[PDB]
């Protein structure tokens, strides 16, 4: 654990709370390996709630967005030259935990290679948890702590289906409070209707696009929609044009 | 102030070794593969995941655990109005009815609470809330660590 | 005409263009006399089209919105203490008339007291007829120059139904081409159907206001609701806060 | 820069003397009342007011006028999807469907050519399009004066 402790990153400003990375193994016969990112409160605020926050994609880093360009201590410099502070960053209130996830995703790894060809929702909760157990003997002063759980997106998948294996395992040094979900997948029917609504509603579908999109795509899945579901999707991708879906009102980088 | 081009830096940056080594990272530099923010073959090789999480919600619901649930308004990968006929589907009871909540003196955002669920939206941000609305995102957070409602 | 013609404003910087402002009877039996504003183009852009443009309400200045923090040439100074220049007036390629409209609104007048509790859209529609008729013989270089007639709001009945009015009117000067409104009133069914839809979809209004919204607004006239539609209103502004819900994504003024 | 305080400004403004000296407004002096941005009698004493232009545009369409329709995206008072619903119950047909129109480099907003009239939304602009998107808003009375559509 003392040996997981970071000095100091490159860059980095001088700040008053420690900080934590390194790997767990969640497989030993695949060779699979979690890399962790922990950024603690000060002092002052301890013993403060531990935090787990996963990123979704599926496939996207948890440390590459959460900890870099949201919630975490640190902004990143253009050109990747050093790091900024964050005014905002969660772990002011809490102890934050940043899961690269699943294995093959950021620094995460995995020594069998056909791993990444072949993940999935149930796996990658049965690592999820298998990377939690032993990350609380690497750092006992964590048990029994105020546990949470949360994330974005894809991680809508992630979080619950977590949260239900800790609940389910009664483990007790696991103390489970809850979870928080941000914009994320709950129920692919009803996602599919609102999401398309709502772009109606936004200005970036035709009339025509929007019927297409609703006949195209209300019985599929949003991770493995079908052929006339990605004709459908393709031609709203030609009505959106060259802007950023994930902040309507803000620019694209160039 | 805001810069849409973020990824690019976090690429330059966790690809140095300084930074690798710094984080006790690639240690014995066998990740054949440059750092990427996300992976494309994870991403286009994904198998199984449900199509409800509803099933889930009322399990944990039942069993008594906080849940919150946050939209930035102004996403369209996963808007806020998918949200809001999700969390309709579960068919809890309003115990508070959407209201707008405040930070300083401008509305922050809606939210509403349900028996066992709490809904709440942030005015004006993207997908990545901290980054869209750093300010409104770390109120959010506060009151989900205390359990309380969203205020004002 | 000369007479109408500025030296001057307080405050004002120096521009390359002319400016004309005053009144012409519209009834001079009520004593109805409206003002107007000329902004034009500047000598190597002529000679340039001439443009109506009428603000809504029903009841507000087009010189008070659309001249001085719209698209006229220049903008207000916090105080009231000067002007500054427009950047993208559109006095830059066109020649631009800005109409009190009613007689009561702005700088325009009514010698009939009882004229302010009467105004409808049928007079106000006459009154804007009389005036473009005499305004011509005031400005007779500007006979048979393509005229347009633009708005915002509720001129979205102002400016079709003035359309009309000179359409059918075959007066031989007015070279109307067209007309351009935005975000107007167009049809009270669909406009109201369309405003709560997105209301509900912009997260402003909970999922039973939106049903209220529907149930108690849908027979009514948006300029004349009925006490149920009243009912349902006050409780979705109770829902909105406060927000300028003319830009939703704006601060409000302190 | 935008500052949403701008009608207290214009009514300071146009409320001094000097100023409707230089208009050759009141000039007797006589409106017997301060000078305000709308006057709210009008507002609430307005009688007729038929409840659909659509014949009108009609006709209008049938005389072969040129008619444009716009609207900013972030208004909530006559908001897009009323004018969506409200020129789609015109029926006509269409001639070249929604599309991305740009300034520049940046979507400017969406538009769409009917047989008799064009639609255009502008992206990020509330009710008054100029004061909120100007240059936008430029583009957008360039193209209608010259009877061309949206660019890009
Ligand atoms: C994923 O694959 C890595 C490439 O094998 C592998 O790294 C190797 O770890 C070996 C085993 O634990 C280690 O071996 C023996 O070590 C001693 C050296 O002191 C020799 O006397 C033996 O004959 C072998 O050399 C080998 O040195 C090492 N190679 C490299 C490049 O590090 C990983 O297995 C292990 O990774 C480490 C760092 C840790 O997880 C270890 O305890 C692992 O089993 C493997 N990573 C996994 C499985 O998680
Ligand atoms: C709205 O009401 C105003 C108050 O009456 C009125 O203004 C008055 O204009 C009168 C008439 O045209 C004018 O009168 C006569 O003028 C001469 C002075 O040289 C005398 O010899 C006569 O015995 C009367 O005095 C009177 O001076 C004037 N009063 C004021 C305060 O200006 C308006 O009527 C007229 O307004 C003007 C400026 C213009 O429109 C005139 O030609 C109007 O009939 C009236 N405004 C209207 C009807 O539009
Ligand atoms: C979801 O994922 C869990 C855990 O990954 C699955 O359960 C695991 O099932 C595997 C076989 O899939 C077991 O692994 C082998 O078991 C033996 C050890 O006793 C050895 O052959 C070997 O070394 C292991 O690879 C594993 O024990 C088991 N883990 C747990 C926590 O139970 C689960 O798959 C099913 O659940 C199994 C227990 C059993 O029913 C398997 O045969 C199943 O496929 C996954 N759920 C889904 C989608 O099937
Ligand atoms: C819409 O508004 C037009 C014009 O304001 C109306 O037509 C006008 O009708 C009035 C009576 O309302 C006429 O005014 C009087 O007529 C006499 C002059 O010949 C005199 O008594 C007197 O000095 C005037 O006040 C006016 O001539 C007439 N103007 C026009 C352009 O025709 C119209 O109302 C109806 O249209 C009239 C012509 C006639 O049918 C009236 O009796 C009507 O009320 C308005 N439309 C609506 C909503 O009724
Ligand atoms: C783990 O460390 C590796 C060793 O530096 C690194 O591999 C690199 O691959 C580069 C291309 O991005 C290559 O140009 C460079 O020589 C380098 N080193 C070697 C010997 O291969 C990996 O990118 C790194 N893995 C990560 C970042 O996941
Ligand atoms: C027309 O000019 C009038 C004369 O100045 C002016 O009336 C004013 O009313 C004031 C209150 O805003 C009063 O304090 C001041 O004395 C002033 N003058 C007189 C003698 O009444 C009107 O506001 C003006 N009408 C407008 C602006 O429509």
């Amino acid at each position: 654990h003392a040996a997981d402790r970071i000095a100091r990153l490159p860059g980095q400003p001088a700040v008053d709370f420690d900080m934590y990375s390194g790997y767990i193994t969640v497989d030993e016969g695949a060779g699979r390996s979690l890399f962790y990112l922990l950024q603690e409160a000060p002092e002052d605020a301890q013993p403060a709630p531990l935090v787990l926050w996963l990123n979704g994609g599926p496939g996207c880093s948890s440390v590459a967005y959460g900890a870099s360009e949201e919630l975490g201590a640190f902004r990143v410099k253009p050109a990747g030259a050093g790091l900024v502070l964050n005014e905002y960053r969660w772990n002011k209130v809490a102890n934050v935990l940043f899961l690269d996830s699943p294995a093959g995703v950021g620094f995460s790894y995995t020594n069998t290679s056909s791993d990444i060809y072949t993940s999935g929702d149930n796996r990658t909760a049965h690592d999820s948890y298998a990377f939690l157990a032993k990350w609380f003997e690497r750092f006992p002063h964590y048990k029994y702590r105020d546990f949470y759980i949360a994330g974005e997106s894809y991680a809508g998948h992630y979080v619950p289906e977590l949260s239900q294996l800790v609940h389910r395992s009664k483990n007790p040094v696991i103390n489970l409070k809850g979870f928080m979900v941000g914009n994320g997948l709950i129920d692919d029917y009803h996602d599919y209707v609102g999401t398309f609504e709502f772009w109606w509603n936004h200005g970036i579908v035709s009339d025509d696009t929007y019927r297409r999109l609703k006949e195209a795509c209300l019985h599929d899945s949003f991770i493995h929609p079908s052929p006339a579901c990605d004709a459908a999707t393709d031609v709203a991708t030609a009505e959106q044009g060259n802007i950023d879906m994930y902040s309507l009102y803000t620019p694209v980088c160039n | 102030s805001y810069d849409p081009c973020t990824e690019r830096y976090s690429t330059a940056y966790y690809n140095r070794r300084d930074v690798q080594m710094a984080l006790h990272a690639n240690v014995t530099g066998a990740m054949n593969y440059t750092w990427a923010t996300c992976s494309d073959t994870i991403n286009t090789h994904w198998h199984d995941a449900p199509r409800s999480m509803l099933p889930i919600y009322r399990e944990l619901i039942a069993a008594g655990l906080r849940i919150w649930v946050f939209s930035g308004d102004t996403d369209a990968v996963v808007p806020l109005t998918a949200t809001r006929y999700s969390i309709g589907a579960l068919g809890l009871p309003t115990t508070t009815s959407w209201y707008p909540w405040y930070d300083d003196q401008e509305v922050g955002g809606w939210s509403q609470v349900y028996k066992g669920l709490t809904l709440v939206s942030v005015r004006g941000a993207g997908h990545e809330v901290p980054l869209h609305r750093p300010r409104q995102a770390l109120v959010l957070f506060q009151y989900f660590l205390q359990g309380k409602p969203m205020p004002g």
